[PDB]
């Protein structure tokens, strides 16, 4: 027998031993026993679980921007990064960690699986030449120089941090004269009583970066250049650091991913147009709508449209198509467990009766695999007696003037 | 006869009390259902985070928020069906006696 | 929770909270519907006069069921805005254009007493009103 | 970069006049939000009519 | 005009267009709608600075 987690009522006997269990998963009516704690429970209308419509016809929505140019040339130094912006273009991380060997790989707020399968609004690059032996001091957020004055990663925005060594064998990169970076940046004010440090921005550009020259001439080199009075006057104090270059160049990069950008798809006839059914996705929103041409409100300036409200329904994707999409149908169960006379009766609320289907066979939603057209009451229900007025009364009130006395043989 | 909501204060108070237990009902349950997580689908990192960690650290606090915000809802109820009760005895009094 | 396997894990440990959520609700109706019947059961008991067109010589009479739904009743109902209530056919209406299973999830339950039933109740009140004058 | 095109070969600038007192004038043109004066509409998405 | 961040209440047409806005911020006045969120409003007490 196969074993699964599974929550179990248990009742135990005087010697202590299990003799009685209850399986909650299995039946509506051992869920209704899970519930009060009891293994007989009073008669009473009881809700279940609704059933959701199983999705299907699933629609999919989903130039080129090669990663050369970052790894072609010298590298600039962290202080001097340049970030390199790719949108709406084809993208294989794959080839890129193939190209570079990673020493280390690290994505903050995000899955490094996950940003290579999901369509990215906007994918910026950074290229740095960073020492491999200061791992520690690069990160998204640190106290240390080299966040602190030279390459830092934004921590709202998911960062991904990438220490990568380039090859021998590849010749595109060029290696630097030595690794460089300003160890100290301060500005003194024009009384020069106070002088304030400043620190470097994600993706910021920096003042004493630019006065200080792409390879610092010596480790704590010196540079002063006097502020004119228009910025408030004193003078910028940089400091800059010099590690010597490794026989083998490493480069230091940022991933940064945008979703921020409402229309833009960097991704890596079922998924296409044609399906009125409850599976859907769009270019960046994925929901789950049934798609009916409406041609009734929309600008149609933006293909997404918003609902008012948190989630946007995002129908009129499809320039060509005006469709509005629904929320997805499901059908309410409500049981009966009538323990005085044993037998239970299930009633589908709403949906008329034609729509509901046995034993969940348009539904995936079911207490367990295994479940368990006559007039038409509130919901269909299995009862062989549809009327019996006067026959042994019981005031179930199953749904409403229907007393479904069963001393099964409702509406009396 | 002739006029209900503006000539009778008791209508428009009718009219209120309708209002009241729709708008209760409707407005609630949606906030909640609108993205409680501060950046979320109604489910928190489904793919896109960190994988099983991120997701269920993200999808823990908006179950917690959810039921919470699912018990002053129902204490909402509770006091309404004591009001009523009390409500419906008064009425059952004014049937016996004034009419 | 929409329904994920995710979502199930923590569901099951906060399975207990669920349940006493659905307790609260399940004595609310069925304490709504106490009060509804001893509400009726003042009422009924009364010996009623058939309903008659004209009760009285020169009393107009808007109280006189236009055959259940009496006039001023129909009125009332109809001036009044309500759309929250769907039974039967109200999923079905939700499609053709309020949505309580269709999003969120919760289900209305129907009132338990039909507006006939209701209106009957009012007829013999109003039969029952001239003879205990 | 980018090329404008040859660099003018006049050998110099045209005179320039500058009269600010002549330029001004009393116009007032108050934003008025009534009428959706200068507001950028959300670039996320279309809205509804409520 | 400069533009600074603020909240405003938007009336969007059946086009989708925005033909009227209200600026909570301007006075009392607008704030008492931008509260009840509502561009017109029945006229009350309402919470001032």
């Amino acid at each position: 027998y196969k074993l699964q987690p599974l929550t179990f009522l248990l009742d135990f006997s005087v010697d202590g031993y299990i003799r009685r269990a209850i399986d909650c998963g299995f039946n509506d009516l051992s869920q209704l026993h899970c519930s009060y704690e009891s293994f007989d429970v009073e008669s009473g209308v009881y809700s279940v679980s609704s059933f959701e419509a199983k999705p299907s016809g699933s629609v999919v929505e989903q130039v080129e921007c090669d990663f050369s140019p970052l790894l072609s040339g010298t590298p600039p130094q962290v202080y001097n990064f340049k970030r390199l912006v790719f949108t709406n273009c084809n993208y294989n991380l794959t080839k890129l960690l193939s190209l570079f060997s990673v020493n280390d790989f690290t994505c903050s707020q995000i899955s490094p699986a996950a940003i290579a399968s999901n369509c990215y609004s906007s994918l910026i690059l950074d290229y740095f030449s960073y020492p491999l032996s200061m791992k520690s001091d690069l990160s998204v957020s640190s106290a240390g120089p080299i966040s602190q004055f030279n390459y830092k990663q934004s921590f709202s925005n998911p960062t991904c941090l990438i220490l990568a060594t380039v090859p021998h064998n590849l010749t595109t990169i060029t290696k630097p004269l030595k690794y460089s970076y300003i160890n100290k940046c301060s500005r003194l004010l024009s009384d020069d009583r106070t002088e304030v440090p400043q620190l470097v921005n994600a993706n910021q550009y920096s003042p004493c970066v630019s006065i200080v020259p792409s390879t610092v001439w010596e480790d704590g080199d010196y540079y002063r250049k006097q502020l004119s009075p228009l910025e408030g006057g004193g003078w910028l104090v940089a400091s800059g650091s010099t590690v010597a270059m490794t026989e083998q160049l490493q480069m230091g990069f940022g991933i940064t991913v945008q979703y921020g950008t409402d229309t833009n798809s960097v991704c890596p006839k079922i998924a296409s147009q044609l399906g009125n059914c409850v599976e859907y996705s769009l270019y960046g929103v994925s929901g789950r709508g049934v798609f009916q041409n409406c041609t009734a409100v929309g600008v149609r300036q933006q293909r997404f449209v918003y609902d008012a409200y948190q989630n946007l329904v995002g129908y009129y994707s499809d320039d060509g198509n005006y469709y509005c999409l629904r929320a997805c149908v499901s059908v309410p169960v409500s049981v009966i467990y009538d323990k005085e006379t044993k037998t239970h009766a299930t009633l589908f609320g709403s949906v008329a009766c034609e729509h509901i289907s046995s034993t969940m066979s348009q539904y995936s939603r079911s207490t367990r695999s295994m479940l368990k057209p006559v007039g038409c009451v509130l919901g269909l229900v299995n009862s062989s007696l549809f009327v019996e007025d006067c026959k042994l009364p019981l005031g179930q009130s199953l749904c409403a003037l229907p007393d479904t006395p069963s001393t099964m043989r409702l509406a009396s | 006869q002739t006029g209900f909501t503006t000539t009778n204060e008791a209508f428009q108070k009718v009219q209120d009390a309708v209002n009241n237990n729709a708008q209760a009902l409707s407005k609630l349950a949606s906030e909640l259902s609108n993205t409680f997580g501060a950046i979320s689908a109604s489910i928190g990192d489904i793919i896109q985070r960190l994988d099983v960690l991120e997701q269920d650290a993200q999808i823990d606090r908006l179950i917690n928020g959810r039921l919470t915000t699912l018990n002053a809802f129902v204490a909402q109820q509770l006091v309404r069906s004591e009001s009523a009760a009390l409500s419906a005895q008064l009425a059952k009094d004014k049937v016996n006696e004034c009419v | 929770c929409n329904g994920f396997q995710k979502c199930e894990q923590l569901l099951r440990e906060y399975g207990q909270f669920c349940s006493k959520i659905n307790q609260a609700l399940h004595g609310a109706n069925l304490r709504q519907d106490d009060s509804v019947r001893n509400l009726f059961a003042s009422v009924k008991s009364s010996q009623s006069s058939p309903i008659i067109p004209g009760f009285g010589g020169d009393f107009n009479l808007t109280l006189l069921e236009p055959v259940a739904r009496s006039a001023i009743e129909d009125l009332l109902f109809d001036k009044v805005t309500i759309a929250d209530p769907g039974y039967m056919q109200g999923y079905d209406d939700c499609m053709q254009q309020i949505c309580a299973q269709y999003v969120a999830g919760y289900k209305v339950l129907p009132p338990l007493m039909d507006v006939n039933m209701e209106a009957a109740y009012t007829s013999s009140l109003l039969g029952s009103i001239a003879g205990v004058g | 970069y980018v090329d404008v095109g040859p660099d003018s070969v006049k050998s110099a600038c045209i005179e320039v006049d500058i009269q600010q007192t002549f330029f001004d004038k009393t116009w007032p043109r108050p934003i008025d939000v009534s009428k959706a004066d200068g507001i950028i509409y959300p670039q996320g998405r279309t809205y509804s009519n409520i």
